[PDB]
């Protein structure tokens, strides 16, 4: 059903749509804090061994 | 804004005058649309002062 | 007057831009 039935907004532009949609989720810090977390994860196993 | 733009010509090194963020188009602008053409017009006439 | 009372009913019946749509709107 999802393959056979799909439509667009009636007059859309596919750069305005994305410059509006992708914008608010690029003020997060979890994508950096996981990089902080992987340091502790990698150093703890070296301290253990 | 017009008289402050004229007064800013004297104090070039201390203060600089720019057009606001909100006077630009939404995101990009899409020449397809009509309102952003007039936005471009207003901006391109305001900028040389 | 009735001239205003009918106009308010016409405005109550007949009620509610050219831009590319965004995900907010």
């Amino acid at each position: 059903v999802a393959l056979l039935s799909g439509k667009y907004p009636p007059d859309l532009v596919t750069n305005v749509w994305y410059a509006d949609a992708i914008y608010p989720m690029y003020a997060d810090t979890e994508v950096f804090s996981n990089l902080q977390r992987d340091v502790i994860t990698c150093e703890a196993v070296q301290t253990l061994v | 804004s017009f008289r402050v733009a004229l007064a800013g010509w004297l104090y070039n090194g201390v203060v600089t005058t720019v057009i606001d963020d909100s006077s630009y188009p939404k995101d990009g602008g899409s020449v397809t649309s009509l309102e952003n053409l007039w936005d471009f017009f207003i901006l391109a006439l305001a900028l040389p002062l | 007057p009735m001239s205003t009372r009918i106009a308010e009913a016409t405005s109550a019946i007949v009620s509610k831009v050219g831009l590319p749509p965004t995900a907010s709107s």
